């Protein structure tokens, strides 16, 4: 029901036979020419390998298509990807804080593994 | 690595305690064309490029310039009135046919919500048994530990 | 969360054997001290 | 974005999981001290 590249609702969906995943024709045809392989599974795939109705009710107030609607579309594309670039940058920063704190904990455990068993060992030796 | 979640029934103070010890060990260690340039600039600056605010206002007895602007309003209003005719002909049938499609699209998502829900609870379900298996074995070990501890004393 | 609990399963399941095996060997040593301490007590009756 | 979120999620979970190792370990280490101290005293 959607395309597995853009996040569309395809007008001419086409399925690849190597990995069962429906893409919109234009977007899958572009990928194969860029690099001849399936985008998801990274398996060999060509244009000939591919195997080929939706209603949108055009608003009552449908000038706006040139001015207001088209403007909003390129606003919504612009401010989303910019905000999405902001999200990717923080995930990598928050990655570094995760791995550092993880390795910090590893050293605590390693330090405490020597501490505990030797404290237990000392109790076993005390008896003697 | 090993820390039993289900079995260890571990206060907020212990999280605050362990956080400080982890904190102290962190104290120690410390592809598009021109399109992308204007898009990133538009988003960064927070300003959308201005469109043609002309067709809406205009003015009568203008000049050769408003003669064009007037003739624009006619053709688009005729296109408008033709663009409203083919909508009203079908009317609400075209709208409700798309409304039905949206219900098929919605239900599919919530089926996946359940499939994920089931397998997520199923993994946790397997973990639970493991936690209770070993937690007993650790209990067995500690009891035996305490027995020696006093046994070795009472011999001496 | 599915991929979390999936991962949590795989890293935990290995940690348990290591947890137990440590305590298992910890128990074995404790048994030895128990196993000898008796003998010294047993040898009190020999002197008598 | 999502492929990094998997690393983020698996880490944060495993971090606080590994954090509970310390809480347990610290209290047992502590128990060994008073035990031996009170025994070695007498």
């Amino acid at each position: 029901m959607l395309c597995a590249i853009s996040g569309k609702v395809p007008r001419r969906p086409v399925l690849s036979p190597k990995s069962r995943t429906i893409f919109e024709k234009s977007l899958l045809e572009q990928y194969v020419k860029d690099t001849g392989n399936d985008p998801i599974t990274n398996e060999p795939l060509s244009i000939e390998e591919i195997v080929e109705s939706a209603q949108q009710a055009s608003l009552t107030e449908s000038i706006p298509n040139l001015l207001t609607s088209l403007q909003n579309e390129w606003d919504a594309i612009m401010l989303e990807n910019f905000k999405l670039r902001s999200t990717l940058d923080s995930l990598t920063k928050k990655l570094s804080t995760v791995m550092y704190e993880r390795d910090a904990a590893k050293l605590v455990a390693a330090q405490l593994l020597m501490e505990k068993n030797e404290d237990s060992k000392d109790l076993p030796k005390s008896s003697q | 690595m090993d820390g039993l979640s289900f079995v260890d029934k571990i206060p907020d103070g212990y999280k605050n305690e362990i956080d400080q010890l982890v904190k102290k060990e962190f104290a120690n260690i410390k592809a598009d064309n021109s399109v992308s340039t204007l898009t990133n600039a538009l988003y960064t600056e927070y300003l959308k490029q201005r469109n043609n605010k002309k067709r809406r206002t205009p003015d009568f007895n203008d000049d050769d310039d408003t003669l064009f602007l007037e003739e624009y309003r006619r053709k688009y209003p005729r296109i408008d009135t033709s663009r409203y005719i083919p909508n009203e002909s079908s009317e609400v049938s075209l709208l409700g046919i798309v409304d039905s499609y949206l219900k098929h699209q919605e239900i599919v998502l919530d089926t996946l919500l359940p499939q994920t829900v089931s397998n997520q609870w199923r993994i946790n379900n397997d973990y639970i048994r493991q936690t209770c298996t070993i937690v007993e074995e650790m209990n067995i070990q500690q009891r035996k530990q305490i027995n020696d501890l006093e046994i070795y004393r009472k011999r001496l | 969360m599915c991929s979390t609990l999936c991962h949590h399963s795989l890293p935990a399941l290995i940690e348990g054997q290591r947890k137990y095996y440590a305590d298992y060997y910890a128990y074995r040593q404790e048994i030895r001290s128990l196993e000898g301490r008796r003998k010294r007590l047993q040898a009190m009756l020999n002197s008598s | 974005l999502d492929s990094l979120t998997k690393k983020l999620s698996t880490v944060m979970y495993e971090r606080d999981a590994a954090k509970l190792v310390a809480a347990q370990l610290l209290m047992e280490k502590n128990e060994d001290s008073k035990d031996l101290p009170k025994s070695s005293q007498q």
